[PDB]
């Protein structure tokens, strides 16, 4: 529910989309009352084309906030904060079992919606300790977590996550567990790693509740793309197409599945078509990192990797044809990967034959041992002098 | 190295052009 | 008594006398009157009403009259107020499902029915309607919906249960989840099914599903083809009295066991035309073509057949999984004999043994190398296939590679600690 705001706020942020995108982003805060969260989200971005207000930046986004939106924003943020003050006060005096637990709870849907950290830090923590219906506790801890993600503060988010971790096994509700997987994953992308995020994400696909989450169609497409950056072609490909995922969903996967399918088929020609369509639809609607490099780079090597494994020699003429991308472009894309050490092939362009070093036996490994060794040794020589003195 | 997405965008467009004419 | 005495005569008369377009008009008016009826027993009248309308369900057809007529069966069902009655109605539903109409109509009629059974009256009828909706959903490829409908019910009918009709929802669930590729869920539905079913005594149709369903679990999961074959025979015998989509799924399976054995002759010996001819089309022929293919030792026969057949693959889990094993196995057999005496074997020679074209074998081979299911390499620069001993890695070095990595993190830690000295 408040999760719907981050994905929309991603839309002006990413480089596949820009200016129009603010009008849609603006509509959601009036409707939900998420208004405080949106205002907060402008600061978090720190200018990548955002801030649709008549208050400031009227033509800079070429969209603006409405007058009703402004009065409602103020009304909603103040009401929640106002209630919070009195409930915090009244609650202490009476029963600790009942009164405080209820009072914090009453605030809590509203408190996350506004995204106000300060009021939240004290109120949220008190509820959890005292046992009641176990499913209820889990739901509540989730609202505390939503506030911290909005700012992109590392500290606040990590702090929030820990209370949930303790609680989840305690309740044991596997439906509720699945929610904790999504929050961690957003945060995991937030630092950098899609790789961590991917592992969590794959689990969430099984059992799904759309409460405190956006929608099930949005998430499945996210999960298959994030899985892919982490996982190689054999296992992910088999799960999405041959398994349940496309049949049940009733088609929203086609962009990401096409991208995996080409590798399986050994017709690279589809791979290159699939890249543009997946990039805009699936990957880039994200507040937490609309950063193509991890996705794109990992997929480009996976495509080459299988081709290199299957033959000791190839022609250029075959490579160029299969991909369909040009001779120069294929060389250029490769230049990064070989140099980085993702791959290890060469193209003798002028004679149009490609020689491939195989990944088999001690030799490929000897090359490898040395690579880890040089840096290790370098760190060692520094260490020997510093400790000794 | 890293921060590839920017150049990547340019790579994708040009590549398509080359991709249509050449492909089998 | 009214449903039989005037209604059946009047319906037969309108249809016999004046044209099929003319009668449709009379027919609408007759069903409206039916609500009230003029019954002297609600019980009897309702069993017969549902039966007479049930002639229309069987076609199934896509007429205007067909959609509206379907609506009438639902209040009539609630009013029936007899247990024995449920089985009758089930059969008419089976016939609506076997012969396809539009996707949308078929799903909605069954959805609406589930909710009304619940409103007016017992869980017992609500449950019976459910078996059919879940069956039809796997064919439509609306799995997500099938999962929600079947899972929800289970707890509620549990305190009710002493009755034969409830097992059937459990039987149907297992099939839909197994096609879905959710083995825990399929196994769960199986768990419920044999404990509840007790002994066979239950309607011939009910017995027909009980025997058929135990066979699927045994064949795919536990790999007991012998026990599976024997199950399928019993089931077949029970299916002959009715026509349902369930009856055709029984025909596939008996043939399937033989193909599995890897004697293709047995398959040909066995054929039982009794259910097969009714349903004849693509589903009947498929089991024989697959057998032909196994016999020939041609990948191509198998390859062609599989594309057309994919709707059949989706329909039942058993066929999809075993055909994948067979295709893959066959490729594997053909390939082993080709590599084994020749290293740098000619492309024409692999094309010829497998029975494919040169382009097609190389493509498929690419995938196989990656899996490393013969530990060779396809050399494009001569267009020759090479099999040699080229084992991936070795044990000392592989483990050592991981050891050198770990040390790198340790020396870093040592660098942090080390800061304090300076």
């Amino acid at each position: 529910m408040p999760l719907e705001n981050l994905e929309e706020e991603g839309l002006p942020k990413n480089p596949d989309l820009r200016i129009a995108q603010l009008r849609f982003l603006l509509s959601l805060p009036e409707h939900r009352g998420d208004t405080a969260v949106r205002e907060e989200l402008m600061a978090a971005v720190r200018e990548n084309n955002m801030a649709p207000y008549y208050e400031a930046l009227c033509k800079s986004l070429d969209w603006q906030m409405d007058m009703d939106l402004l009065s409602k924003m103020k009304k909603a943020n103040e009401e929640e904060l106002k209630r919070l003050d009195e409930e915090l006060e009244d609650a202490e005096k009476n029963l600790g079992e009942s009164e405080i637990r209820d009072a914090m709870m009453a605030k809590a849907e509203y408190l996350c919606q506004i995204g106000d950290k300060e009021g939240a830090l004290t109120a949220f923590r008190k509820t959890y300790d005292k046992t009641v219906a176990l499913g209820h506790r889990l739901d509540i801890v989730f609202y505390l977590l939503r506030i911290g993600l909005f700012y992109m503060d590392n500290d606040l988010i990590t702090r929030n996550t820990e209370k949930a971790k303790s609680l989840i096994e305690e309740g044991g509700d596997w439906d509720r567990r699945n929610r904790l997987k999504v929050y961690q994953g957003l945060y995991c992308v937030a630092i950098r790693d899609f790789k961590q995020a991917a592992e969590l994400f794959l689990d969430t696909v099984s059992t799904f509740t759309s409460y405190e989450l956006m929608d099930y169609k949005t998430f499945v497409t996210y999960t298959v793309y994030v899985s892919m950056i982490a996982l190689e072609r054999p296992d992910l490909r088999e799960k999405v197409i041959k398994g349940a995922e496309i049949l049940e969903v009733l088609h929203s996967l086609p962009a990401v599945r096409q991208y995996l399918f080409s590798l399986y088929e050994c017709r690279y020609s589809v791979f290159f078509q699939s890249l543009a369509v997946v990039e805009q639809e699936m990957k880039k609607d994200w507040l937490f990192a609309p950063h193509y490099r991890y996705y794109v780079r990992e997929m480009r090597i996976h495509a080459y990797s299988q081709l290199l494994e299957s033959y000791r020699s190839l022609t250029l003429g075959y490579m160029a044809e299969a991909f369909g991308v040009g001779v120069e472009f294929i060389d250029q894309e490769l230049s990064r990967f070989i140099a980085a050490g993702r791959l290890h092939c060469k193209i003798d362009k002028v004679n149009e034959i490609v020689e491939t070093n195989r990944p088999d036996s001690k030799n490929w490994q000897y090359q490898e041992t040395i690579k880890k060794g040089d840096l290790l040794l370098n760190r060692v020589q520094k260490l020997s002098r510093v400790i000794n003195m | 190295n890293v921060e590839d997405d920017f150049s990547n965008q340019l790579r994708a467009e040009l590549e398509k052009h080359g991709y249509k004419m050449e492909t089998s | 008594m009214a449903a039989a005495a005037v209604v059946e005569f009047q319906r037969a008369q309108s249809l016999l006398s004046t044209d099929r377009e003319a009668s449709i008009d009379i027919l609408h008016s007759i069903v409206k009157r039916d609500i009230q009826e003029n019954d002297e027993e609600a019980v009897q009248v309702k069993e017969q009403s549902i039966l007479e309308l049930g002639s229309l369900l069987a076609k199934t057809g896509q007429a205007a009259e067909l959609g509206g007529l379907l609506k009438y069966v639902r209040p009539f069902l609630n009013s029936i107020s007899k247990a024995k009655a449920a089985r009758l109605v089930r059969s008419l539903l089976d016939l609506f499902l076997d012969m396809e109409a539009a996707t949308g109509q078929e799903v909605e009629l069954c959805l609406e029915c589930i909710e009304w059974a619940k409103s007016e009256k017992r869980t017992f009828l609500r449950q019976a309607l459910e078996a059919r909706l879940v069956s039809l959903y796997f064919d439509t490829k609306r799995y997500q919906e099938a999962l929600h409908l079947g899972s929800q019910l289970l707890r509620e009918l549990k305190k009710m249960d002493d009755k034969a009709l409830l097992v059937e929802v459990q039987l149907l669930e297992s099939k839909t989840y197994h096609a879905l590729s959710n083995l825990p869920k399929a196994r769960a539905a199986l768990t419920s099914a044999r404990t509840t079913a007790n002994a066979i005594y239950c309607p011939p149709k009910l017995q027909a599903t009980l025997d058929m369903q135990s066979g699927i679990i045994h064949a795919a999961e536990e790999k007991d083809w012998k026990t599976a074959y024997s199950y399928f025979y019993e089931a077949f015998e029970g299916y002959d009295s009715i026509d349902s989509p369930k009856a055709i799924t029984s025909l596939k399976y008996m043939l399937l066991c033989k193909i599995m054995l890897n004697t293709p002759e047995d398959v040909q010996a066995l054929v039982s035309g009794k259910l097969a001819l009714r349903y004849a089309g693509r589903q009947t022929e498929a089991l024989k073509c697959v057998a032909q293919a196994s016999k020939n030792r041609s990948l191509a026969d198998f390859e062609k057949a599989l594309t057309d057949y994919r709707a059949e693959l989706r329909d039942d889990p058993i066929i999809s999984t075993h055909l994948a094993k067979l295709y893959d196995n066959l490729l594997e057999q053909n390939l082993i004999r080709v590599i084994e005496p020749f290293s740098r074997v000619q492309i024409e020679h692999i094309s010829s043994l497998i029975k494919l074209s040169k382009a097609d074998v190389e493509r498929k081979l690419s995938q196989m190398i990656l899996d490393k299911k013969f530990h060779g390499i396809l050399d494009q620069g001569e267009g020759v296939l090479i099999i040699f001993d080229e084992p991936p890695v070795d044990k000392t070095y592989e483990a050592a590679l991981e050891t050198i990595q770990n040390m790198s993190k340790v020396v870093d830690s040592l660098y942090n600690k080390a800061k304090k000295l300076t």
